[PDB]
Order: structure tokens, then sequence, then C-alpha cells
């Protein structure tokens, strides 16, 4: 997510007017922030990829 | 341990071996998909911020 600047000043007729000049301005620092992690389950291995991962294992002996 | 090089950088030498220059252009067009829904929605939460504030 591109990151949201502080409010500079409260007031919505005269800050905030400026406050999206700067934040939507053609020119600005659009900075990033991570969203919050979301519980990623594992992914289920295909058994391809497990008689791919075993015959290294096999030639480890 | 930290020897051990990161999936960046094994895709990193991948880039560089099958495309050198392209990885720049594919950055421009998957950037134009991606600043404008980061932006859609910086400006729909900065909507939602200043709505707050009102309510507030």
């Amino acid at each position: 997510r591109i990151a949201l600047p502080a409010p500079r000043g409260s007031g919505t007729a005269s800050d905030d007017e400026f406050e999206n000049l700067r934040i939507k301005g053609p020119n600005a620092v659009q900075l990033v922030k991570t969203t919050p992690l979301k519980p990623s389950p594992l992914p289920v291995i295909p058994d391809t990829i497990k008689e791919v991962i075993y015959d290294m294992l096999n030639a480890l002996a | 341990l930290s020897s051990i090089p990161t999936a960046l950088t094994r895709w990193t030498e991948e880039c560089k071996v099958l495309d050198a220059e392209s990885m720049h252009d594919c950055v421009s067009v998957v950037k134009v998909s991606i600043v404008n829904h980061l932006e859609f929605l910086r400006d729909e939460e900065l909507e939602e911020r200043r709505e707050k504030r009102r309510k507030q």
C-alpha cells in the first residue's frame, strides 16, 4: 500500500485542500507500507515434485 | 547461513541470463497496473480518513 503522510493540519477547507495537492500531486514521494500478514496456509507439494526432491535425497546415499 | 543465496538473488541471476534489458520493460508494464491500483486504494483510504475525522 502506498503510504499516507500524517494529517498536516486539522481542518478541511484549507489543510486538506493542500493535503490532496501534496499526496496526489504529480510530483510526490510515494513511500510504501506493507499490509498486515494474512494467514497463508502451506501449499501442498505435488507428487512429481516429491519424486524430484526424493531422488536427490537418495543421491545422498 | 547468510551465505546461502536468497530467492531474489537467484531470480536476479536468472533474469540477467534470460533478459538483461527486458526486465526494465516488464517492470514498467507491471508498474502501470500496480501504481494505479495502489493509488486508487490510497485515495479511498485517504477519503476514509477524512470522513472519520469529520465524524470525529
